[PDB]
């Protein structure tokens, strides 16, 4: 088809860009193709596309972006119940939404880079563009710090993060996945990216994040999390088993409770683990 | 007129040199009166010029004393009032899925009316907070406090007329201000006791409740209290005892623990180590922090003029009080 | 109507709460055709005192039906508006009901809503129309906040219950029983563990209801909860009220159960309606609680009662607590008709209503 190809094309011009933003761009672009003038036909065709896209890419971010797009179309449906000017106004609002989501990363970096002090040691788990941007803005602010990255045994992405950080002239250091407890005392704060924010405040991240959060809680170490707004998902896992199996697939993801998180840096502002629930309730997604 | 300028300069100088109004209520009242005066006798037509003028003056007042956040709170409150009144006369995730150059006529009068309403509410906050004393205090109860706070003093002495309890007061080492509070409480027959900070944990096994006052409330529900409150909260959390904070709405600042080192106010070491020690003062490094940081996780409840609430809802009060664009000021 | 006299010696820590006896009722000093108090309110107070209606929603439903009857039977006097007359006339009835038995949070919220609605009636509208509108508002409120809210909470909790689960319930709550019965009828295959406590022994109600429904159930007392939790997979609890600080006010044996559950690493869930969300705050059960009849502590063990005559000993006290409060740090999820929300989102829902 065209959905698969367009998704892969948007993923390929810029590797940097996340999967959910690319999926939202593909959905809005396919919205221009729509010929049916009935609302359930538009709804079902687009929902089919979002499920197929989610099948292609097993990630929580893609599903979150799809859920947000359907909720935004439902609001634009409660506009007038028209689907005559509704498609037009919806396209404009969607373009505005895309431009706004583009600046999310810069807003998160400019808001989170202030919590890093000169001479402090940072502890990161895996590669993430958001934490990389935060660190680049901190070093851009005439700051000096040391970073410890976990190798991320499932896929050697921690080494990629360390390479991209050492390229910015920062004394990075790679540690073993089993050494997260040995270097926890030599870290002043922990900053990691989140793949998806659950209803209560927890985060769905790489398999090696919950144990690090546990060690941080055991040593009173600030555990900060950086994530965008399009990663908010209406899930409520009670333990490591309540997480959907489609997101885990040696699992590739785990859930972290909000009691182990100190603060959250999102494009909407710096928030606590409980404010995200209020935001999700306000959206009624 | 230059009288406004003379008043602004005097206010900035008195805040930067030493402390001004002793009570926080008087500080907020003085700030609100100065803001109302700046609004009344000044050349402003549009909302943007007035807001920028207030922003520059408030920035100056805050730079004069950064630990005095009650003034930044009043400036931000006045800014929010101006924005709301301008939107009333001119016309998140759910939201996401502005010029101030129009010049009206009755904007100044209603701004002043709103400021007077805020003043009357500021005046009534003390009784509104003190009225909730019997809901948390019981007979033959033991209460522990630290320092000297008018809000906590009223909260405690308002329930002594109908309940009988034992109050423990821990003095502050740099400025022993708890003695005055203990004396004022004993003057009303509450069976008060005075002690040092070193015996906080040693005596915190027979305590049943803790009620304290703060200087400002941060955004994530943490406090900037006098030195010694962090240890009190730690002891409370170790013994799983509720820690109540009686603070009005004007003690709420829209900032998270972003900053570093300039959080606490450092005064001369004369209070900690006297000047008559000898030559060891050239080698010994003495530090005297007045305030400290108390995380939100160690707090249990916040008794305000609009009723008690949990720290996990203070963010909403922030969204309700201040505008996100006026956080930096 | 005279004061409801107390019974027995109260405890030193609960010396500010009333302590009554079920044998001595307050309807003894009243006229047989009740003149000052409405007959419906008299019967309701008698049922509350005798323990015939024991439950948060059963009490609220009975109170609302009695109020409907009173409004149907009440005619407004002349030279006065009805909007204030009905509130002033209902005040002593509420006083009498409180004298019979302390009111619950559900009853308080219902009375507040009814007073607001009565005050909202205009002075120009007629009497029959206003009475009909009040009766209809009462019925729609019951339908929306009790029956439809219970269906929405059961529909939301059905996804949390899975096959092979071991759910642990406590006390008697109609919402939990309905949730379990609907999950069992929808095809889920699990087993419930019923925990009970003295002296009410109301868990047997849910036990028999589940046996009648066909769900495999177990029964045991609360001191042995630490023995059955290792095999328990979920803990479903009912709540009578949710304070503004997120703390859960429910039956006395809930906070201890939640504490033991967290120690055994078992996720705890709470089911409550939005009309039971109280705006007040409390940190522990000492400053505000309810002391039931102390003679319920007496037990026939062996051939003699050790507490047969407890009042002879002036040093012996009998404490019979009813409600208790749980901190938000021991509650994992809260189920409501709005959706599954954490416990630290209780004020946000209070915001929207």
């Amino acid at each position: 088809k065209e959905l698969i190809e367009y998704f892969k094309s948007q993923m390929k011009e810029d590797p940097d860009m996340a999967s959910a933003v690319a999926a939202i761009r593909t959905l809005l672009e396919f919205l221009k193709r729509d010929k049916g003038e009935t609302i359930q036909g538009l709804r079902a065709n687009l929902t089919s596309a979002i499920e197929t896209l989610c099948g292609v890419d097993s990630s929580v971010a893609v599903s979150s972006g799809g859920e947000l797009f359907l909720r935004f179309i439902s609001l634009a449906s409660l506009e007038y119940s028209d689907y005559s000017k509704c498609k037009k106004i919806m396209i404009e609002r969607g373009e505005l939404f895309l431009r706004r989501i583009s600046l999310s990363r810069n807003k998160i970096a400019d808001l989170c880079h202030t919590f890093i002090k000169d001479g402090a040691t940072i502890l990161t788990h895996a590669y993430s563009r958001v934490v990389l941007r935060v660190l680049e803005a901190a070093v851009a602010a005439k700051k000096r710090f040391s970073v410890y990255v976990t190798e991320s045994q499932p896929d050697l992405s921690g080494k990629k993060m360390a390479k991209a950080l050492c390229h910015l002239n920062v004394p990075v250091t790679v540690v073993l996945d089993a050494a997260v407890g040995y270097i926890m005392e030599k870290a002043d704060l922990v900053i990691v990216g989140a793949e998806g924010v659950v209803e209560n405040g927890g985060i769905i991240n790489k398999i090696g994040t919950n144990q690090m959060a546990v060690c941080a809680k055991a040593q009173n170490k600030p555990f900060y999390v950086v994530a965008e707004s399009f990663k908010f998902v209406r899930l409520f896992p009670l333990n490591q088993q309540d997480v959907p199996d489609k997101f885990k697939y040696h699992p590739w993801v785990d859930y972290t409770a909000p009691s182990l998180i100190t603060l959250l840096f999102t494009d909407l502002g710096v928030l606590t683990p409980s404010a995200v629930s209020d935001e999700l309730i306000k959206l009624y997604l | 007129g230059s009288e406004l300028s003379e008043r602004i300069e005097s206010f900035v100088e008195t805040l930067k040199r030493g402390g001004g109004p002793r009570s926080s209520e008087e500080m907020a009242r003085e700030t609100l009166g100065l803001l109302r005066q700046i609004i009344t006798d000044h050349r402003w037509s549009n909302a943007g010029e007035l807001m920028e003028l207030i922003r520059r003056e408030g920035r100056r007042m805050t730079a004069a004393q950064p630990s005095e956040t009650t003034v930044g709170n009043m400036v931000r409150r006045v800014l929010k009032i101006i924005r709301e009144e301008y939107g009333r006369l001119h016309g998140s995730l759910h939201k996401l899925l502005e010029d101030f150059s129009f010049h009206y006529a009755q904007l100044q009068s209603n701004i002043i009316e709103a400021i007077n309403e805020l003043l009357v509410e500021l005046e009534g906050t003390m009784e509104n907070i003190a009225a909730q004393a019997l809901e948390h205090i019981d007979s033959n109860e033991v209460i522990m406090t630290i320092g000297f706070s008018r809000t906590v003093e009223a909260f405690l002495k308002e329930a002594a007329r109908k309940r009988k309890f034992h109050v423990i007061v821990a003095e502050c080492a740099p400025f022993c201000q708890g003695h005055e509070m203990a004396v004022n409480l004993s003057k009303a027959g509450i069976e008060t006791t005075v002690m040092t900070d070193a015996a906080i944990f040693a005596v915190m096994s027979r305590v049943n409740k803790v009620i304290i006052g703060t200087k400002t409330i941060l955004a994530n529900g943490a406090l900037r209290a006098v030195t010694g409150t962090h240890t009190l909260a730690l002891a409370a959390k170790h013994h799983s005892t509720p820690l109540i904070v009686c603070a009005p709405m004007f003690k709420l600042s829209p900032q998270f623990p972003n900053e570093e080192d300039s959080f606490h106010k450092f005064v001369a070491p004369e209070e900690v180590l006297p000047f008559t020690e000898g030559d060891i003062l050239e080698k010994v490094s003495v530090h005297c922090p007045v305030f400290d940081y108390v995380p939100p996780e160690l707090i249990t409840l916040f008794i305000s003029n609009i009723g008690g609430n949990a720290p996990s809802y203070i963010y909403r009060l922030m969204s309700e009080l201040y505008h996100p664009d006026d956080h930096v000021l | 109507v005279p004061t409801r006299k107390d019974y027995g010696s109260k405890v030193s820590l609960f010396s500010h709460l009333p302590q009554y006896s079920r044998q001595n009722s307050l309807t003894q000093f009243m006229s047989i055709p009740s003149s000052v108090i409405h007959p419906a309110m008299v019967r309701l107070g008698l049922q509350y005192s005798q323990g015939l209606v024991s439950g948060s929603n059963a009490r609220c439903i009975a109170l609302l039906r009695a109020l409907q009857q009173v409004i149907q039977d009440y005619t407004t006097p002349p030279n006065e508006e009805l909007s204030r007359d009905l509130v002033n006339k209902l005040k002593p009835y509420m006083s009498f009901l409180t004298q019979c038995r302390p009111l619950s949070a559900s009853m308080h919220n219902a009375i507040k809503f009814l007073n607001k609605e009565i005050t909202s009636v205009g002075s120009s509208k007629r009497e029959e129309e206003a009475k009909s509108e009040l009766r209809a508002a009462i019925d729609r409120y019951v339908q929306e906040k009790i029956v439809l809210a219970a269906q929405a909470i059961s529909r939301f909790a059905y996804q949390k219950i899975s096959n092979g689960d071991v759910i642990l319930v406590y006390g008697c709550s109609s919402l939990v029983s309905r949730i379990l019965q609907e999950a069992w009828t929808e095809g889920r295959r699990f087993r419930v563990v019923v925990v009970d406590s003295r002296p009410w022994l109301e868990g047997r109600h849910t036990l028999r209801s589940l046996v009648h429904a066909g769900v495999p159930a177990s029964y045991l007392l609360i001191p042995a909860a630490s023995y059955v939790l290792p095999e328990v997979s979920k803990v479903l609890l009912g709540a009578h009220a949710l304070l503004a600080n997120g703390s859960v006010m429910s039956r006395v044996g809930t906070a201890q159960l939640a504490l033991v559950a967290r120690a055994h690493n078992v996720p705890v869930l709470v089911c409550c309606e939005t009309y039971k969300f109280c705006e007040r705050v409390q940190t522990d059960a000492f400053v505000s609680n309810e002391l039931d009849d102390p003679d319920d502590l007496q037990c026939k063990r062996g051939e003699h009662v050790a507490l047969a005559n407890w009042q002879n000993h002036a040093s012996l006290r009998l404490l019979n607590l009813v409600y208790d409060v749980t901190p938000p740090e021991l509650v994992d999820l809260v189920i409501t008709e709005l959706g599954m929300i954490p416990c630290s989102s209780v004020p946000v829902v209070l915001r929207v209503k």
